[PDB]
RNA sequence: UUGACCUCGGAUCAGGUAGGAGGACCCGCUGAACUUAAGCAUAUCAAUAAGCGGAGGAAAAGAAACCAACAGGGAUUGCCCUAGUAACGGCGAGUGAAGCGGCAACAGCUCAAAUUUGAAAGCUGGCUUCGGCCCGCGUUGUAAUUUGGAGAGGAUGCUUU
RNA sequence: AAGCUCCUUCGACGAGUCGAGUAGUUUGGGAAUGCUGCUCAAAAUGGGAGGUAAAUUUCUUCUAAAGCUAAAUACCGGCCA
């Protein structure tokens, strides 16, 4: 708290962090997967459409209608 | 690394693999 | 029964969402590292221990050192391909053996291995 | 209960951990030798010598503290004493 | 009077106490130890085959590289290290056994005697691990063996076992099972009457 | 094989040979100082098998500390104590693993191994760089050495219920009070 | 040979040790000054 | 409280279970034991109460159940230790085969030889065994005299109050062939 | 009794004509060492390269 | 008067009798902290002061620990 | 007379490292009382607060001397119920888990015990023209092989970089 | 250099540690729930924990006293948003 009031009055910038993250989120490179890849879409979706399985678990909820990554 | 986890990993290298839906 | 402090020792999950938000992030930024593989592997099938829930089946830890060569899976290969193993298991039983060989088999129908490099 | 068929397993080494090993009770048995015995272990033999069994076993039970323990070292100790008199 | 450094009494005492200690038969096996012609015939033989040095070993290589560049006999050397030869004499390969008298801690030699003699390998106690060890190319041997010697040198191999195993074996089997110590001297024996003339005369 | 005679030696621990040693041994000890450098592990298969290694790196400290009670009972252990005196004295080496050497009557006897972690035979080696990481300050202190471990209860069972995954952590979990957005 | 000359220099400077320590006391150095000596350490010239 | 009671005979701590149970007529041999008290216990919870005659005699196992001991402070009663009891049994001990032959048994256990130096003199207690259901109910009164009105005995429970089923008698001292089997027991 | 015993040779008296190990014996104890071998080649590798 | 100066933390608080700081223990190499005074902690805890260098460390680990110059500068 | 080894020392020797701060969360040690109830005493507060020591971005735990009694399960951690149950308690005040089951996440490994013995094959330095030169540590054991639902050695034929 | 296969050959697994008695402390947990201190002090078809009235201590399940390891977990402090 008085570190923090201290970086309030003093006349030092503040170090803004950049949003980085140690994972990226998305599959890129040269490859068919990465080509294929839908950002705006999810893992399922993207599978889908893929014709790949996802999770070789048992369904722990309700899919979407169309989703067949989840068997 | 150690020599035998190397020769492990030389032999035995995660593959590239996927599922047919 | 707050004989002792709960005030100091109470907790709040006002995070639900934002963990459930965080979590699915995980499962694809699993899937953009292993894109073409499931973010899981394959886990055998076990009955429950129990008499009151030895009616019913799940999901095991990993597949045992002989249905995995019954099923013609080398062991040290297993793992790579994206099979879990697990070496304390016993089948003790032909139903187990059969049950979990031919699960395998449906995996190595559906599988798609690359060359590797 | 339930009928399933039954399997025969493998051998499991985790369970050969009991020791048949020759070479472990050579080591055993002369190391026994160089190093000798404990004061109550040659309060036991006096007592096997005299053939006061009894109370050499009551007296290991003592010193022990399990009818189990005190029966092995009677038996390690008569075995000492059976060997010594062969040797001499 | 004079004041001693810590290390240095220390030291002397330990002498003391070795001298005037009951040590048990497993160590004063140790303390009997062989003699100078012994001892120089069995080092003729063992600095015949002394092992090659590091700088020996490299131009050895050096001049096989060389040659291949631009078919041999098995060695024979002598034996060193504990584990080495302790295996070998269960496998009952070595054919004479040379341990140091001054190992510590002792245990790491004090079963070897008579693991030597149950095995029926012909063994000997020399003093000086330093002496054994500069056999080797070390600081320290704590125990050496001859396993194979060369056709030139087998029969000066059977005669040092004989001459080992006669003029020491035999004095050894005379006094190896009987304790040590006990070499009370002047000072030690009248403190002895003193305390004896000061417990059992009148109380305790 | 001379560290499995050595093992059964020590095993007979009475036994004359053995006996004979550990006074001479005591008094030797009793004579130097309470924490002092061992030039060599004086039970080497111990030392061997506890992980000891005749690297550059590894070395040995002898620890003298009281025995008995303070008729209330330490938590810890003798053991403990000696390693976080010789972790003390020798502020800038990783403890790694102590034992037993010697018992006497007002004192107990440990020889405590320890790794330099800023040699470069031990920064290169695995199965030490480990200890090299910098989560491993002092796990004496924090009990986790073996006979931590044994003092802290980490064994699994029904036997064990309190004391593993931590005593403390059990009981702030069993004692929170969780409640949900939809109750 | 036997090392009775190192044994009595061992002795002697132990006895030294032992005596300045007690004396540190001066309780013990009253003791010491009023104790008389007996005559089993004087026996030996007729009796 | 057993073990008070019976001056002839001495205690024993903990009984291997993964011994055999005739390891137990070897160590009433080193004690010169003849009759032997077996207390096993089960899960931590059920006694079983073996009686044998060490080296070729018949053995009882019970199982004891309904425990109350003496340092429980309804009883009011007490007695010598040591003191030798006056055994009573009911009539059911000279009729059926089975209860004989544990009546046998229980009066070498609990009957403190005549003239045992260990033993007090005078005697105050009696201990009873009656037999109600299928079990034997076991009861330790003192013999309080109260003069008469113009002396006569009434009793006062001291001690243990434990009941036995009986499950097997074995012709054998912790073996051979079974001479009586319950066929009714049910077992916790 | 006799504080001092000599050590009777109930064991040691007994002399085994036979070793502890009936494991098989190695290849490499018989052929020529591997190990120079490869350090013999490492070193031709270094001379050809200069 | 029994308090003079303290070197350490400046406050006219050293025993002049014990030589201890009754505010820091400046004789001590740690600096004198209780968890039963949080006013106290917050007085004298990181922040207060002047932050020579934790203040500069920041902006060195966003850009990752790096050390040279830009390329092309004279 | 000299030289090795062992042990113990000196140096502003060459190169390094620890102390303090922070302590929200974490790992240990130490350790109350106010309060509640009960003829009284244990109990409760609480294995808490205060005090001391030690880390990190997480810590800790962790790959069964486990759980079970079934058709068995299978390192650790956390959530839900199990359950205010079993259990211990003047069977007071009360205290109070865990197995199973649904889920989140999952990943397995290194030594000691064996002789490389046909070859210490291992490693720290510091002098470098950066290629290799010596000082040494070490056989009281540094590499490679092996770690008990294993393994080694031979033979054998495919498949691996 | 490595994986697998077969076998008229071998297969080493942690001690003042288990355990016994005892004192204190702790736990829902005297088969002592764990821990510590003192005394004594082990074994090798061994040891530990359970099951079992089933007729004897049969059966079941694991290998302790050496070590490493991300993730799901916590967070009134740190850089920010
Ligand atoms: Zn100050």
């Amino acid at each position: 708290r008085e570190l923090q009031k201290r970086k309030r009055r003093s006349s030092r910038p503040t170090i803004r962090m950049p949003n980085r993250r140690k994972k990226a989120l998305n599959p890129a490179g040269n490859n068919i997967i990465a080509k294929s890849w839908n950002k705006k879409e999810t893992l399922s979706q993207n599978y889908t459409r893929f014709g790949l399985v996802a999770k070789l678990g048992k369904a722990t909820g309700g899919t979407a209608p169309g989703n067949k990554a989840l068997l | 690394v150690l020599e035998k986890t190397k020769k492990r990993l030389t032999h035995f290298p995660q593959r590239k693999y996927a599922v047919k839906a | 029964h707050f004989r002792k402090h709960w005030q100091r020792r109470v907790r709040c999950h006002f995070d639900q969402p934002g963990k459930k938000v965080t979590r699915r992030l995980a499962r694809r930024a699993k899937a953009a590292a292993l894109a073409p593989r499931p973010v899981d592997k394959l886990r055998p099938i076990v009955r429950c221990p129990t008499v009151k829930y030895n009616r019913r089946t799940r999901l095991g830890r990993g597949f045992t050192l002989e249905e995995l060569k019954a099923a013609g899976i080398p062991r040290l290969l297993a793992p790579t391909i994206g099979i879990a193993v697990d070496h304390r298991r016993k089948n003790l039983s032909e139903e187990s053996l059969a049950a979990n060989v031919q699960r395998l088999k449906d995996y190595k129908a559906r599988l798609i291995l690359f060359p590797r490099k | 209960g339930h009928k399933t068929t039954r399997r025969v397993l493998k051998e499991r080494p985790s369970r050969r951990k009991g020791a048949q090993s020759k070479r472990t009770q050579f080591v055993r048995s002369l190391i026994r030798e160089v190093a000798g015995l404990a004061p109550y272990e040659r309060r036991v033999i006096e007592l096997l010598r005299n053939g006061k069994d009894k109370r050499a076993r009551k007296f290991s039970k003592k010193k022990l503290g399990t009818f189990g323990r005190a029966k092995r070292k009677c038996e390690e100790l008569q075995r000492i004493i059976a060997e010594s008199r062969r040797a001499h | 009077m004079v004041k001693w450094p810590e290390y240095i009494r220390l030291q002397r005492q330990k002498k003391i106490l070795r001298m005037r200690l009951k040590v048990p038969p497993a160590i004063a096996q140790f303390q009997y130890t062989l003699d100078k012609n012994l001892a120089a015939q069995a080092f003729k033989l063992l600095n015949k085959y002394r092992p090659e040095t590091k700088q020996e070993k490299k131009e050895r290589l050096l001049r096989e590289a060389t040659a291949i560049k631009e078919v041999s006999k098995k060695p024979y050397t002598v034996k060193y290290g504990l584990n080495h030869v302790v295996g070998l004499i269960e496998n009952k390969k070595a054919s004479l056994v040379l341990i140091a008298n001054d190992v510590d801690p002792i245990e790491l030699v004090v079963f070897l005697p008579a693991l030597c003699r149950k095995m029926g390998i012909p063994y000997a106690i020399i003093k000086g691990k330093a002496r054994l060890g500069t056999l080797v190319h070390k600081k320290t041997a704590a125990v050496v063996a001859i396993t194979e010697v060369r056709s030139e040198d087998k029969n000066e191999l059977a005669k040092l076992i004989s001459a080992v195993k006669e003029g020491y074996l035999e004095k050894v089997e005379d006094t190896r099972k009987r304790w040590g110590g006990g070499i009370m001297g002047f000072k030690a024996q009248k403190r002895e009457e003193k305390r004896k003339k000061s417990l059992e005369t009148a109380i305790k | 094989g001379a560290l499995k005679y050595l093992e059964e030696l020590s095993k007979k621990k009475q036994s004359d040979v053995v006996r004979f040693l550990l006074r001479v041994r005591c008094w030797e000890y009793r004579q130097l100082n309470v924490i002092h450098r061992a030039s060599r592990p004086s039970r080497p298969d111990k030392a061997r098998r506890l992980g000891y290694k005749a690297k550059q790196g590894y070395v040995i400290y002898r620890v003298r500390v009281r025995r008995g009670g303070r008729q209330l009972k330490y938590q810890r252990s003798l053991r403990a104590t000696a390693e976080e005196r010789v972790g003390r004295r020798c502020s800038n080496l990783r403890v790694l693993n102590s034992y037993w050497v010697n018992q006497d009557s007002t004192y107990k006897y440990y020889e405590v191994i320890l790794v330099d972690p800023n040699h470069k035979a031990i920064r290169r080696d695995p199965r030490i760089n480990w200890i090299c990481n910098p989560v491993h300050k002092h796990r004496e202190c924090r009990g986790l050495t073996s006979t931590g471990k044994k003092s802290r209860g980490l064994n699994k069972g029904h036997r064990f219920n309190k004391t593993r995954a931590g005593r403390r952590k059990t009981w702030k979990r069993h004692n929170t009070l969780s409640l949900w957005r939809y109750r | 040979e036997d090392g009775d000359q190192l044994e009595r220099e061992l002795d002697a400077m132990y006895e030294h040790y032992k005596e300045r320590k007690a004396s540190q006391d001066a309780k013990y150095r009253a003791k010491r000054a009023r104790q008389e000596v007996d005559d089993e350490e004087w026996e030996g010239l007729s009796a | 409280d057993l073990a008070s009671m019976l001056p002839h005979g001495r205690k024993d701590a903990k009984f291997d279970t993964k011994s055999r149970l005739y390891e137990l007529c070897e160590l009433a041999e080193l004690y010169n034991c003849n009759n032997v008290l077996f207390f096993e216990a089960r899960k931590g919870k059920d006694l079983y109460m073996w009686f044998s005659k060490v080296p070729n005699g018949p053995t009882v196992k019970f199982y004891a159940q309904n425990l109350h001991t003496m340092e429980e402070l309804h009883f009011q009663g007490n007695c010598l230790k040591g003191s030798r009891p006056i055994l009573s049994f009911d009539a059911a001990f000279e009729q059926e085969p089975y209860l004989k032959v544990i009546k046998e048994l229980f009066l070498h256990t609990f009957g403190v030889p005549q003239g045992h130096k260990k033993s007090k003199p005078f005697i105050d207690h009696v201990l009873s065994f009656s037999v109600a259901d299928g079990k034997i109910w076991v009861r330790n009164y003192e013999i309080r005299e109260v003069e008469k009105v113009k002396t006569d005995i009434n009793l006062i429970e001291i001690g243990p109050r434990f009941v036995l089923t009986p499950i097997i008698i074995q012709e054998g001292s912790f073996g051979g062939p079974i001479l009586y089997e319950n066929k009714r027991f049910i077992s916790p | 009794e006799d504080p001092y015993p000599d050590t009777v040779e109930w064991f040691t008296s007994v002399e085994e004509k036979m070793p502890l190990s009936a494991a098989p014996e190695p290849k490499r104890r018989f052929i020529p060492s591997k190990n120079e071998a490869k350090q013999i080649m490492k070193l031709v590798r270094a001379i050809r390269e200069g | 008067k029994t308090h003079g100066l303290c070197r350490r933390c400046g406050r006219r608080s050293l025993h002049n009798q014990k030589k201890v700081c009754a505010s820091c223990g400046y004789p001590a190499a740690k600096t004198r902290k209780y968890n039963w005074s949080e006013k106290a902690k917050r007085r004298k805890v990181t922040g207060t002061g002047r932050m020579r260098y934790l203040s500069t460390v920041p902006r060195r680990f966003k850009n990752g620990f790096r050390t040279g110059v830009p390329k092309g500068a004279r």
